[PDB]
């Protein structure tokens, strides 16, 4: 990023400076220039790689990334506005503020062309996500979920600084990626274990196991306003792809102890799945689906051997824009009924007859209709851990036969009849409710039709 | 930490009552006085993390001054050479 | 007064102004008897300056310019309508007692720290020792509970540290209740049937709660009758000027005294009220509830906002 | 020697229980300047015979702080006992 | 009364620097004796027997920790001679030289020193000077250094942190929740010390802007944990962003600058191939933080602000260098390349 | 002393089970006793047979983990294939740890006390192996 | 090392120096560019663009002391690597000459999935 | 009933055994300034003894 950094860091002198109610109008109005000056100068050819100009950027070469980074700040704050208008001018531009500041970090983050400066921007989050948690959310058991929230990523990332220091010392020094072509072997030990260990735990605590990851529905239940900062926190879930740095070199050879990686992911994976067919919520409802499919990356990366960092790279994306359109939709349908559980919303489909082809399309992306982003990649996950073993196949399929149920376990709960109340609840679907709801579908199908970007180096 | 004002601006705060051998306002010397003027010229420019593997032995002669440790050990046993042999004769010398 | 370090080494306020021309001194009254008969007529020839009894405006008549604000952002319990005493409210008739307490000490600091800004007497109507003689009748005419007597009479302990009490202290010529009468005589047609519960107990709180007070070394000057009259008029301007001197200090309690040698009496005497945040200080509430004094956080606790017009109302630039 | 083996017992009436504890508090504080003369005297032991001349003035003043610390101590226990009358180390009332 | 006022407050620097200007172990005993007599009077103003009861509790405490020094220093005149500032030649001399002397800085060991202390002290304005205490004895540290028996001085450290994380999970007097983690970043710039003595005073100098910043942030009207509850609708919403920018930075997180001396101190702790130790003491310094969270969630959350008193009126205090000091202590972690070079 | 634990690590090495206990319950021994030093000076006083401390038996206790401490690791290290192994030497950390499961009695205290005894047992010999130092110098 | 209690020392005279237009000397005092409002926003001003004299020298105190900090600090670098260079130049068996051979011997491990 | 229970056994173990043994520290040292200063000649004693503070 040559000028990234520098156009939207002077987008923030703008909101307390401007007038009234054009605050909206304005932020929205600037945000979406930037993403022309995204597309532009990157996309270039190609062939290993293109460090970009310096020691602060490697222009994000082997994986792009970086456009499905800049979609969502000109798309949060038309999904803020639903209830937020209650307070003073000064405290809701400070409310957009924090958003934007969160972007920065991210955009130095995923290109980052070192490793010192990538823990201290792998850390640089945190920071405005808790403000948010605490500030304007919903009701109580707030703040004990906003200590859940830390107490996790900074339990298992401190060690990193043990693990980097400790190369950096030892062999040459970690600024350059590229500068890694010396790699010496790690053998077993009873030392080099912990070197490993140390060097991958951190990462699991960001995308989940089927341990350790009570945090993951209290933030997701205990949420802001509607959904605001619950679509940032899908990539700040993804955004553990440093995995994809770090382990392709740096004891590539330790896969002995592979395994308990690989089997916990693995039966946890089939688990958290049926985990949510009797859950009562509508928020933990596409919580839980997104621990499920966001699990099956992780055996794509451990085991190694490309015809699986092709899917891996795809499938980030794939929940990315499908679980963030998920909460979209689980964001409407809030502030006409103010309770989020499910059971209340017998009676739909008649009311709102417009959004109901919305919610065919998305939940037809977990089926996921082949000719697409979800089971294009979702076949080379099966193309690789079949050449592990034949066993592979038959816990890895039934995740695709649990969510076929759950996924139209929620679409018939809008099918009911005469709905026994809901005086209030009248609004048929207004212009910010839907236009929102677009752009979503509208870029995945169509980078469904030359899917040629969407692929590593790989 | 050590600013050390002195060392800029020559004046001394002390420095003078410092070591056993500096000053002496009648020049009267102390009892240990010959082993502080030898054991200062061993590690000068020394910079005393091999002082204690380079110099080692004029410090000690000059530690043992200060105790007279093993001459009193010696001068002890000499009550165990003789002076257990008292009525076994050796008065050794006799006056005067 | 003192103003800072800096100023108080050069030219000091310790004692340069009182030349026996402080004379600290108050009133009590009863109800319709010491308002403004004799009370306010002590100004001339000795120099007193007068202040006024009470009100829930007191703090809204200063800073600035000076109009008084509504009582929707001074929240108390609505003077003249809290006669009909419903001793079974929401309420709160001791909300009432919070802000007219408030500015209780606000009136006591004002009077103090002029006494070291010019030299001049004050006099009060009625200073933090009369908030006690409603208390009696405010305990046993119904309309209060416990916890919340308790509340202020910490409060009273804890807000009096370093106050010089008056001199000449009078009680004022009260009848026997023909104030009884003249709660109807006088106008006051909010002042109504409430009956000798109120009536009695604080006539009796003269003499059963004042009387520490009046059992002061400083030496106090008592009657009983219908009023001055020009007879009690000199006799409290004449006969208050020859004893407010001579055998008057006992042991005198309140002259800017023997720390006033660039000590205690003189400078942290008028650094404790001058600039008065931090006399309204230690006056921020109870632990958590105390039942009655209560605002919200964002409703009733919005109505800060509304009153959140700009925060300072004017001042520009360059300057 | 032994002459300095003992004195070196009779520092070991500092003993910290008995610094502190227990009530008669004038008795804590008794042997507060009673670990001095213990370090006057030891100091003075050795600065004497081995000649220095210089270091005459160390203990004479340590034993100007040495009042001049114990006269502090002594005027905060009578205003210990300006409200009390008594000191009665037992007294606690602000807790930790 | 307000001409020698100055003059006890000026004679308290008058004897830290003696004992930073010196080659003589006499004259550092003068140095924080007078020290030790000067500080007194500070405590007293007011005259309350709290005051007194708190002053004497660290009288009789300090003077002990004066009177073991010199029980040190005639060891080495007992054994060479030798007065100047250096190896004390004797490991029964350097055992009695650091266990009295932490006393001053005090330890994990030594606990209610602190505590007892600072709590029943109405003197809130400052009670800072309990910075100068922590700014003396280290400028000994550095010259003692190259004779130590090297256990018993990381022993205390591991221990000063343990102790120093668990004591404020007990509280709600913020003057002991003050008083607490003072235990704690001196227990870390003593771990440093055995290797590299310079860039200690790194984590010196950021203490003390940290600890500048958060009582003249307490000198608004808070000095009980619910009483700053009743200031943000009460006194002003703007304190109340600015005391949750340095809560969280005193914690340690790296987008502050609070995290900047933990960021450096492993850089120089291995290289030197211990790695044990720094790992139990980074992972101690999570329990840091939530002295500040569960502080943090009162100040800003309008937890219930009652008892209806309207502050109409303006304020003045004196906020002396108060808001140029959260400038360095918020964003300096990208504004320290060297740091370790013009104070080392 | 670092006598003691230098009579440790250099002869038995699993062998040796008369002796072994014998200097690994005193380290357990020991250990109790500084613990009944603040028993009774921090806990308040006691009956008129000081030490006479508020629970008591604290020395009891630790000198009876530390004696079975060394006796698990003999027993296991003589039977099984004869090294000291951290699968061999996991299994005093549990037993060991259920005396104070034994006493002061179970279900919250006792059921955690194989748990966290257990992996703190196995790294020492891990420690000494890979050659780590807790205390280095240049 | 030597020539003790200085700021920095006359031997500092070979330095470019370290000048002006850095982003260093930018920044130290754009945090005082924002510092200064803060000192507005304590006192309710309630301005936040106030009078320009307590506007500013919160940028004239930054910038100069800025410039004076640097100029040690890379002379400190300077003479951290101008002592470096002669231990390095000296001692040749504790620097050894090692030789370079190129990927015709090396024989990994060769570990292969 | 297994995810949110014995999930919430281990780590929530954690915060109350910290919080039981953050009450033994402060609720055992109300004053007694007798029972502080018994306790510092045991820490200078345990010094002598125990480790290379001697050698
Ligand atoms: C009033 C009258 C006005 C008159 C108007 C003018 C007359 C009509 C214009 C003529 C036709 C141009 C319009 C494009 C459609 C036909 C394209 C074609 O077949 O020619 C090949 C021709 C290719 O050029 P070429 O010289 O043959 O070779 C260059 C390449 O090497 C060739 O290889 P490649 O790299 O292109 O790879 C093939 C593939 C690959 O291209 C892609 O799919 C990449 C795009 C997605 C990437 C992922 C993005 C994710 C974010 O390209 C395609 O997708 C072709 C499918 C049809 C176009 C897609 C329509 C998208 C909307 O054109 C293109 O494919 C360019 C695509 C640009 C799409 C523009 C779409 C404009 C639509 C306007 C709105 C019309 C709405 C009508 C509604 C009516 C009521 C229902
Ligand atoms: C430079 C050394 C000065 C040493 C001065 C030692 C004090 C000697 C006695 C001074 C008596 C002066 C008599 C004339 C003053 C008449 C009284 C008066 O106006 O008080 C104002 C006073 C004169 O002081 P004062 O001593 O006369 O009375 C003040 C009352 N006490 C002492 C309790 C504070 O002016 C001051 O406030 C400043 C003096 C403070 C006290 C002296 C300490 C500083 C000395 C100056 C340095
Ligand atoms: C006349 C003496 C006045 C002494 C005043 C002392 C005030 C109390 C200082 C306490 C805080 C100490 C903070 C240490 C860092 C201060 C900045 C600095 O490095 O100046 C030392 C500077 C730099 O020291 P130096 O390079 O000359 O040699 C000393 C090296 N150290 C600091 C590591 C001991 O000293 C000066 O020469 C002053 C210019
Ligand atoms: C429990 C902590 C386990 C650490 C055991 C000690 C590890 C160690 O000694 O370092 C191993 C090694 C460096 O030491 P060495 O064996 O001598 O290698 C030659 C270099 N000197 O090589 C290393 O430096 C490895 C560095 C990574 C190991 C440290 C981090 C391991 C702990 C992470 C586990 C997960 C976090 C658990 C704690 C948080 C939850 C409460
Ligand atoms: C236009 C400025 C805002 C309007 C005038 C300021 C009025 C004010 O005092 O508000 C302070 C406010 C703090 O918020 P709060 O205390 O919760 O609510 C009070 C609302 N009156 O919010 C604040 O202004 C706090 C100050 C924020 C930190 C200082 C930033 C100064 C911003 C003005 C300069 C703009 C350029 C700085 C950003 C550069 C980015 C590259």
């Amino acid at each position: 990023m040559l000028k990234y950094i520098i156009p939207t860091i002077m987008l923030m002198p703008l909101t307390w400076l401007s007038k009234n109610n054009m605050i909206w109008v304005n932020s929205t109005a600037h945000s979406l220039l930037i993403s022309f000056t995204s597309l532009l100068l990157m996309n270039q050819f190609g062939d290993n790689s293109l460090n970009f100009s310096l020691l602060f950027f490697s222009d994000s070469l082997s994986t792009p990334l970086l456009i499905l980074t800049m979609w969502l700040l000109p798309l949060m704050l038309m999904a803020s506005q639903h209830h937020l208008s209650k307070e003073n001018l000064t405290r809701k531009k400070l409310f957009i503020t924090m958003l934007i500041s969160l972007q920065l970090f991210l955009i130095m983050t995923f290109t980052a062309m070192e490793l010192i400066l990538f823990y201290i921007l792998f850390e640089a989050t945190l920071v405005p996500t808790l403000i948010i948690i605490t500030r304007w959310g919903n009701q109580t058991e707030r703040l004990n979920a906003g200590l859940y929230f830390l107490f996790y990523t900074l339990a298992g990332s401190l060690p990193l600084l043990v693990a980097l220091i400790y190369i950096q010392n030892t062999v040459g020094s970690l600024n350059f990626l590229m500068l890694q072509y010396w790699v010496q072997p790690v053998h077993n030990s009873w030392s080099n274990v912990f070197m490993w260990l140390a060097c991958m735990m951190a990462f699991m605590v960001k995308m989940p196991l089927y341990g350790l990851h009570l945090w993951l529905p209290k933030a997701h239940v205990e949420a802001p306003i509607a959904g605001s900062m619950v679509l940032a926190a899908v990539l700040l879930k993804l955004g553990g792809y440093g995995m994809l740095r770090i382990t392709l070199i740096l004891n590539p050879m330790t896969d002995f102890m592979a395994y308990p990686f690989i089997m916990l992911s693995l039966w946890g994976m089939i688990m958290t799945s049926s985990i949510c067919l009797r859950q009562t919520d509508l928020k933990s409802l596409i919580a839980y689906s997104s621990v499920s499919h966001m699990a099956l990356v992780i055996v794509a990366i451990l085991i190694q051997t490309p015809w699986s960092y092709m899917g891996a790279t795809a499938l980030m994306i794939a929940h990315g824009l499908t679980s963030s359109m998920l909460f979209c939709l689980a964001n409407s349908n809030y502030e006409r009924i103010h309770s989020r559980t499910m059971i209340l919303a017998r009676g739909l489909q008649t009311l709102l007859p417009l959004m109901a082809t919305w919610w065919l399309l998305a939940s037809l992306t977990n089926l996921a209709l082949p000719p697409t982003i979800n089971l294009i990649g979702e076949l080379f996950v099966v193309m690789s851990t079949f050449s592990w073993s034949n066993i592979t196949i038959i816990l890895m399929g039934v995740n695709m036969v649990i969510t076929a149920l759950y996924s139209l376990y929620m679409l018939i709960m809008t099918q009911r009849g005469k709905y026994t109340y809901h005086i209030n609840n009248i609004s048929p679907s207004f212009t910010r409710e839907n236009a929102l709801m677009s752009l979503h579908i509208l870029p995945l199908l169509l980078l469904t039709l030359n899917p040629k970007i969407i692929l590593g180096p790989l | 930490p050590f600013f050390d004002v002195q060392k800029r601006l020559g004046v001394d705060l002390d420095r003078w009552m410092t070591i056993q051998s500096a000053e002496q306002p009648h020049k009267i010397p102390s009892r240990c006085h010959a082993f502080e003027k030898e054991w200062i010229e061993c590690a000068h420019g020394i910079g005393s993390i091999r002082a204690e593997k380079e110099c080692k032995i004029e410090f000690e002669d000059f530690r043992e001054c200060l105790l007279r440790q093993k001459t009193m050990k010696r001068l002890h046993a000499i009550r165990r050479q003789r002076e257990k042999l008292i009525k076994e004769g050796k008065y050794t010398p006799p006056p005067h | 007064l003192q103003y800072g370090p800096l100023a108080y080494i050069l030219g000091e306020k310790a004692t340069k102004k009182m030349t026996e021309k402080s004379k600290l001194i108050t009133v009590d009254g009863n109800i319709c008897s010491g308002k403004s008969k004799l009370a306010k007529e002590i100004a001339e020839k000795l120099g007193l300056k007068h202040f006024p009894e009470a009100g829930i405006h007191y703090v809204d008549s200063t800073t600035g310019d000076g109009k008084p604000l509504p009582v929707q952002f001074s929240g108390n319990c609505s003077l003249e309508k809290f006669y009909d005493d419903p001793k079974s409210n929401d309420g709160n008739s001791y909300r009432l007692q919070a802000w007219l307490y408030a500015s209780r000490l606000l009136q006591y600091a004002d009077a103090l720290e002029h006494l070291l800004s010019t030299g001049q007497g004050v006099v009060l109507e009625r200073s933090i020792y009369s908030d006690f003689v409603f208390l009696e009748a405010m305990y046993r005419q119904g309309f209060i509970r416990k916890q919340c007597v308790d509340h202020y009479n910490q409060v009273k302990k804890v807000t009096i540290c370093e106050y010089l009490p008056p001199h000449v202290v009078v009680y004022v010529d009260v009848p026997v209740p023909e104030v009884q009468s003249r709660i109807q005589k006088k106008g006051n047609p909010h002042e109504m049937k409430i009956t000798s519960a109120y009536l009695q107990d604080i006539e009796n709180a003269y003499k059963g709660t004042f009387l520490p007070e009046m059992s002061e070394k400083c030496e106090v000057l008592q009657y009983s009758a219908w009023e001055a009259q020009d007879a009690e008029k000199v006799v409290e301007d004449i006969e208050y000027l020859k004893y407010d001197k001579g055998p008057w200090l006992d042991q005198n309690d309140r002259n800017l005294h023997k720390l006033r040698m660039l000590v205690q009496d003189k400078l942290e005497v008028l650094n404790y009220t001058s600039i008065p945040v931090f006399l309204p200080e230690v006056t921020v509430g109870a632990h958590q509830s105390d039942q009655v004094f209560q605002e919200f956080t964002e409703l009733p606790g919005r109505k800060y906002r509304a009153g959140y017009n700009e925060d300072v109302g004017d001042k520009w630039i360059w300057l | 020697s032994m002459v300095y083996m003992n004195i070196m017992m009779a520092f070991t009436v500092s003993l910290v229980g008995l610094l502190m504890y227990r009530s008669h508090l004038m008795s804590s504080l008794l042997c507060l300047e009673g670990m001095m003369l213990s370090l006057f005297v030891m100091a003075a032991l050795t600065i004497l015979n081995s000649h220095f001349t210089l270091a005459s003035m160390m203990p004479i003043i340590l034993l100007v702080f040495a009042a001049c610390e114990a006269a502090l101590g002594l005027s905060l226990l009578v205003m210990v006992s300006n409200t009390y009358g008594t000191d009665y180390v037992q007294n606690l009332n602000l807790l930790q | 009364n307000p001409i020698i006022f100055i003059i006890i407050l000026l004679t308290i620097m008058l004897g830290t620097i003696i004992v930073m200007i010196s080659s003589h172990w006499l004259l550092v005993w003068i140095g924080f004796e007078m020290n030790m007599l000067a500080i007194i009077p500070i405590m007293m103003k007011n005259h309350n027997p709290r005051a007194t009861e708190a002053s004497t509790k660290y009288f009789l405490t300090q003077s002990t920790a004066s009177m073991l020094l010199m029980m040190a220093v005639i060891i080495n005149l007992m054994f060479s001679g030798q007065w100047t500032v250096m190896k004390l030649f004797n490991p029964m001399a350097s055992m009695l030289m650091t266990m009295a002397l932490a006393m001053k800085l005090g330890m994990a060991p030594f606990h209610f020193w602190v505590p007892e202390v600072t709590q029943g002290i109405p003197l809130s304005s400052g009670l800072i000077l309990l910075t100068w205490q922590k700014l003396a004895p280290m400028s000994v540290l550095y010259q003692i250094f190259p004779s130590i028996n090297l256990n018993l001085i990381l022993t205390l450290s591991v221990l000063s942190i343990l102790i120093g994380g668990w004591g404020g999970l007990n509280q709600t007097q913020l003057r002991k929740i003050m008083a607490y983690s003072s235990i704690a970043h001196m227990g870390w710039m003593t771990a440093v010390l055995p290797y590299n003595p310079t860039m200690t005073l790194l984590n010196l100098i950021i203490y003390i802007i940290m600890t500048s910043t958060m009582f003249t942030m307490f000198m608004a009207n808070s000095t009980t944990t619910t009483l700053s509850l009743s200031h943000t609708w009460n006194k002003t919403p703007i304190m109340t962003v600015l005391i949750l920018a340095t809560l969280l930075s005193m914690g340690g997180l790296p987008p502050l600058s609070g995290f900047m001396p933990k960021w450096m101190i492993i850089q120089e702790m291995t290289k030197n191939n211990s790695i044990i130790l720094p790992t139990f003491m980074a992972i101690t310094a999570l329990l840091n933080l939530y002295f500040y969270m569960r502080l943090t969630y009162s100040t800003t959350l309008t937890m219930f602000p009652s008892t209806n008193n309207m502050k109409m009126k303006w304020q003045f205090p004196l906020m002396k260098k108060m808001t140029f000091l959260p400038t360095m202590v918020v964003l300096s972690t990208m504004m320290l390349p060297l740091t370790p070079m013009l104070s080392v | 002393a670092k006598t003691v634990l230098r009579q440790y690590w250099d002869i038995p090495e699993g062998t040796e089970c008369h002796r072994k206990t014998y200097a690994t319950t005193s380290i357990g021994g020991a250990a109790g006793l500084v613990v009944s030093a603040y028993s009774v000076a921090l806990k308040t006083p006691t009956s008129f047979l000081e030490g006479v401390a508020r629970t008591g038996r604290y020395t009891f206790t630790a000198a009876a983990i530390g004696a079975i401490f060394g006796l698990t690791s003999c027993i296991s290290a003589q039977v099984r294939e004869k090294p000291d192994d951290p699968l061999n030497y996991l299994i005093g950390g549990c037993a060991g740890g259920l005396i104070l499961g034994a006493r002061t009695r179970s279900y919250g205290i006792g059921a955690a006390a194989c748990a966290y005894m257990g992996l703190t047992a196995a790294l020492v010999k891990m420690g000494q192996l890979e050659g780590w130092q807790v205390f280095a110098e240049p | 090392g030597r020539a003790t209690f200085q700021f920095l020392p006359d031997e500092a005279r070979s330095l470019p120096p370290p000048k002006l237009t850095d982003p260093r000397l930018a920044f130290v005092g754009f945090l005082g560019y924002c510092s200064g409002l803060i000192d507005n926003a304590i006192r309710r001003r309630p301005v936040l663009l106030a009078g320009l004299h307590r506007q500013l020298l919160y940028i004239t105190s930054f910038v100069f002391v800025g410039y004076y900090l640097l100029k040690r600090q890379d002379y400190m670098y300077a003479v951290r690597d101008h002592d470096m260079f002669s231990y390095i130049k000296s001692h040749p068996e504790d620097f050894p000459e090692k030789d370079k051979k190129t990927y015709g011997e090396v024989f990994e491990e060769f570990h292969p999935v | 009933l297994l995810d949110l229970i014995w999930l919430e056994a281990i780590l929530p173990k954690t915060i109350s055994l910290a919080q039981m043994k953050a009450s033994t520290l402060v609720t055992n040292q109300k004053g007694l300034i007798k029972l502080y200063f018994l306790s510092f000649l045991i820490t200078i004693l345990i010094s002598m003894i125990l480790f290379n503070f001697h050698e």
